[PDB]
């Protein structure tokens, strides 16, 4: 019926992915994801006329544009568009309307890739894949402002592979994407690949903004849980159950310890969670130096008769 | 409409014909676009794995919200011959059709396409400056020959002949002139995918030689929606039967070979068009003195509204014309209903007296609250005018047939009478006048019930 | 205090008008507050939630004492809790994080790229 | 527990465990107010 | 709170996948093996049998007592 736009957001990073590979039996499963989403927009493209693919990767360095090509395509010796520099990747007897959106997707891959090894040098301690969605939904809402309408929904292609747990920078930009997403309506749809099995801003981020979490263990036959249960379209999401089995508590870590939270206190002017009062009687975000009394009355003793 | 129709005339392809028409990866992939999406989603999910899936898993997938549209689902799946149906366990389990299983797997993942797609030759040009008004050209021609209006051009006598053939376009030669029915104009109503779609069902109804099989057609009009505008293709990946169309529809305008027996066809833009949708040209105005003032420079428009306005003048930007009595009866005598006129008014309203019409329904809202009125885009008084015109065209009607009377006993009457009404054909009885009329259609039935 | 100008400046007041307002240096509330973070109980046994007394199947258990309520966020009417989500702390860490507004580049100096 | 009792002969069962789950929650959250109240009775007796 | 690798393999790996797209990706390779398909099947049925079983039933509601 109405189209809609399928944006994807793919983490790419060497680390993860290696260990990934050398948890698994099996090397090289990046092709095997690759693949599984090549033919994924394949049927996105097949599922409508008219809708549209984005796909986006989150590389050490900073992010890139997949697909759609970035604009300096110019019929030139850096044209790297359609027939110029169209290096044999995919064969040629394809739909033309996938021939054309994989080609270029494979294209801006083997890119990405060669300019990544050329800085393989330097390892970021930051990861770029908050700022990869927030991208994600800015182009949602380009495309939703420039085509009047059209549905949108995001695909997020992340891998934990039990190297890197859940970061504290990953905080405020992922909620940030999620009240984004939730403005524009947007379902936010994640698979987590790797051995760690729960990752709960992703969880609250599908279950807040009526998405789906899958997480999953295995590069093969990921195509069967993608185009099984990563498909439903905008225009169905009301009237079709979703899979995500696990159910994230939409609970928060402490400050100062870390740990996941209870019943607890906040800083009236910070407002950042603290499982225990900090020491010092001053916040350790804002410097807030607090009233004695009040923290007097939170440690003041409940009351029982002898 | 358009998927409807489809989907129906898909529905009257024989089971092993369809089985037939599913080996071409073209084939499936747009008939997986005429699914609905409900469908669309559970074929594609049972297209990559080669197990076959139990109903209640499909059923248990749907949320209680969409029961109907997965009933609806199920029934054109089923009606489109996609599943096998398995008794197995007490269990009616699924199966996907194979071969289109198969053709669709490998339009995605590459497989086999026997070059269902056709061939660049790259050699090709752009499609403004001569493929889009060549198929502009080629449309106008037929359209402005079937509105009546002298050409310097005139059609092939294949498009000739399936119109004569068609419900619509009758023609008489010993007159000189070609009759436009009501479904004339109401092929006019549409928007012109839809009018390509509904010529190609009237084309498919009408090609039922040995020169031609059915299989091949169907695989052609399907790549031709594949196809992209602005290439060319080579003729060698059609056979003969499908380069005979190719030239057929060089004559109609959907592809443009350059000269006949050429190795290089190209897509025009009705092709892409013909699959899927995407102040306007045609925009008119009307007064309360039937005056018409049409926003249009395109011919086919105002010579669609010369058959029922009588036009006065054009300029470079209007027509001038005028709602006279004798345009609505040349309207009427083509079998045109004033509903449709009255509704193709409504469609080609100018945005001023929509808002103007819009804001007589805020005063309308804002003086009577308790009730609500459609928006009346045009005022009523044209629209009760051409009313009034339909009706005293009409004024009496003359039902044709036969009547018996002269009965001597009153049972014989009423047993006559009873079977007349049982079977639809009554028009009139009465006891007393011992007289009842019965229709022209209902004559023979009536007399051999009688004579036996 | 603001007057409005026409129709749009009314609507403007409003959406600058949800805004937290900057507080003064000399107020001096600077306490810590108590609070919970409730867990959404699932359930297919409709329960009395603490609040209404009345059926309802979810529900989000307090912390602190066990009790289910309708809406977050909300106080606990059974230990005066305020139950919440880190949805509703979510919403308001961007006030705290103000975003810089984008210099826009001079025309004359060399463009960094063709696309956004 | 006296409203427990009563619907378990009074409706024979059939209704109890309904009776119950219904009022569940509100008996395990007054149950854990007992508890923490016997908890710091004995942590100020010891 | 409640594995390190090196750059080499980094570049062994990335040499891999290069090649690897450069050679040839069959993408019919993704279809699965009809046996961990109905492994994953089940998973999503269940998983699908869990969220409905939970989203059936979700002014208050009728009860049966009276
Ligand atoms: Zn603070
Ligand atoms: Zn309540
Ligand atoms: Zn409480």
């Amino acid at each position: 019926e109405s189209p809609s736009l399928l944006t994807v957001i793919i983490e790419i990073a060497p680390k993860l992915w290696t260990t990934f590979d050398e948890e698994g039996n099996e090397k090289g499963s990046i092709i095997k994801v690759l693949e599984a989403l090549i033919v994924f927009l394949n049927a996105h493209l097949a599922f409508n006329s008219a809708n549209k693919v984005a796909v986006i990767a989150a590389y050490s360095q900073g992010i890139k544009y997949l697909y759609p090509e970035s604009t300096s395509a110019l019929k030139a010796s850096e044209s790297e568009n359609k027939t110029r520099s169209d290096l044999k990747i995919i064969n040629s007897d394809m739909y033309r309307r996938f021939r054309n959106v994989d080609e270029t997707l494979v294209e801006e891959i083997y890119k990405l890739f060669e300019l990544e090894k050329k800085q393989i040098e330097q390892n970021s301690q930051r990861s770029t894949l908050a700022g990869a969605m927030s991208a994600g939904l800015t182009y949602v809402n380009r495309i939703s402002k420039e085509s009047v309408s059209l549905k949108s929904r995001l695909l997020v292609l992340t891998c934990g592979s039990g190297s890197s747990k859940d970061e504290i920078f990953q905080y405020i930009p992922i909620m940030n994407c999620i009240f984004s997403a939730t403005k524009m309506k947007c379902p936010i749809d994640v698979v987590k690949i790797g051995g760690s099995k729960e990752s709960t801003f992703l969880q609250q981020t599908t279950d807040a903004t009526n998405g789906v979490y899958l997480h999953v263990e295995s590069t093969e036959g990921l195509i069967q849980y993608l185009a099984t249960a990563m498909f439903i379209d905008p225009s169905l999401r009301p009237i079709i159950v979703k899979p995500n089995h696990g159910s994230v508590d939409f609970r928060t870590s402490c400050y100062l310890t870390g740990r996941v939270v209870a019943v607890g206190f906040i800083c009236s002017v910070c407002l950042c969670v603290l499982s225990i009062i900090p020491p010092g009687n001053k916040c350790p975000a804002c410097d807030s130096q607090f009233d004695e009394h009040v923290i007097a009355k939170l440690k003041r003793k409940p009351v029982v008769p002898r | 409409s358009l998927k409807h129709s489809v989907t129906q005339y898909l529905e009257e392809i024989p089971q092993q014909v369809q089985n037939r028409l599913y080996t071409s990866p073209a084939t499936c992939l747009a008939i997986y676009r005429i699914l609905p999406p409900l469908a669309k989603f559970f074929i594609m999910a049972m297209v990559f794995n080669e197990n076959e899936v139990p109903l209640l898993d499909l059923d248990k997938w749907v949320n209680s919200n969409g029961k109907l549209q997965f009933q609806n689902a199920i029934k054109s799946m089923k009606s489109l011959h996609l599943l096998i149906p398995n008794k197995s366990s007490g269990t009616l389990m699924i199966n996907l059709n194979p071969t289109f299983k198969i053709s669709l797997r490998n339009a995605l993942t590459g497989g086999e396409v026997q070059n269902s797609f056709g061939v660049v030759v790259e050699e090709n040009v752009v499609s403004l400056d001569l493929l889009d008004e060549y198929s502009a050209n080629k449309w106008e021609t037929i359209l402005h020959f079937m509105v009546g209006t002298p050409l310097a051009k005139i059609p092939s006598e294949k498009v000739l002949n399936l119109l004569k053939h068609s419900k619509l376009m009758e023609e008489v030669n010993s007159t000189g002139e070609f009759k436009i029915t009501n479904e004339g104009f109401q092929f006019l109503l549409q928007e012109i995918n839809s009018q390509l779609w509904t010529l190609l069902l009237q084309y498919l109804k009408m090609i039922e030689t040995s020169k031609m099989d059915l299989v091949d057609v169907l695989h052609f009009i399907f790549m031709l929606g594949a196809l992209e505008v602005g290439k060319a293709y080579k003729i060698d990946a059609l056979s003969e039967t499908q380069r005979i169309m190719l030239q057929d529809m060089r004559d109609y305008g959907l592809v443009f070979q350059k000269h006949s027996n050429d190795s290089i066809f190209y897509p025009t833009k009705l092709a892409l068009m013909l699959t899927s949708d995407t102040i306007p040209d045609g925009s008119l105005i009307v007064e309360t003195n039937f005056k018409i003032y049409s926003y249009s420079n395109s011919p086919l428009q105002i010579a669609v509204l010369s058959l029922f306005v009588h036009l006065k003048a054009r300029f470079v930007n209007m027509v001038l014309g005028q709602i006279t009595r004798e345009s609505i009866r040349r309207a009427l005598t083509n079998g045109i209903t004033a509903d449709q006129i009255i509704a193709y008014l409504e469609t080609h309203a100018h945005p001023q007296m929509r808002r103007l019409a819009e804001e007589k329904l805020e005063k309308k809202l804002e003086l009577d609250p308790n009730c609500k009125e459609p928006l009346q885009v045009l005022p009523p008084t044209v629209v009760d005018q051409i009313r009034l015109w339909q009706l005293e065209l009409d004024r009496v009607i003359t039902y044709e047939g036969s009547l018996y009377s002269d009965f001597e006993t009153s049972q014989e009457y009423n047993l006559l009478s009873k079977y007349a009404q049982d079977i639809g054909v009554l028009l009139w009885k009465d006891d007393k006048k011992k007289k009842f009329f019965i229709s022209k259609e209902g004559n023979s039935q009536v007399l051999d019930f009688a004579k036996r | 205090y603001k007057i409005l100008l026409d129709e749009t400046h009314l609507k403007e007041l409003f959406n600058e008008a949800v805004t937290p307002l900057p507080v003064n240096k000399i107020n001096k509330g600077f306490t810590l507050v108590k609070m919970g973070f409730p867990t959404r109980i699932f359930e297919d046994t409709p329960t009395f939630c603490s609040c209404h007394s009345k059926l309802v199947y979810g529900g989000y258990f307090c912390p602190n004492c066990h009790s289910k309520v309708c809406s977050l966020p909300t106080v606990c009417p059974c230990c005066d809790l305020m139950l919440i989500l880190s949805t509703h702390l979510a919403r308001s860490y961007h006030h705290l994080m103000p975003l810089k507004t984008f210099a826009e580049v001079p025309t004359t100096e060399k463009f960094r790229s063709e696309d956004c | 527990n006296e409203l427990f009792q009563d619907v378990l002969n009074g409706d024979g069962e059939s209704m109890s465990n309904t009776c119950t789950a219904y009022l569940k929650p509100v008996l395990n959250s007054i149950t854990l107010a007992t508890h923490k109240y016997d908890e710091y009775f004995n942590e100020y007796n010891n | 709170t409640t594995l390190k690798v090196s750059n080499q393999q980094m570049l062994q790996q990335l040499s891999l996948v290069m090649d690897n797209l450069i050679n040839k990706l069959d993408l019919n390779q993704v279809v699965p093996n009809n046996e961990v398909s109905n492994k994953i099947n089940k998973r999503v049925i269940t998983a699908i049998k869990i969220n409905a079983k939970q989203a059936k039933h979700n002014l208050e509601v009728k009860s049966t007592l009276p």
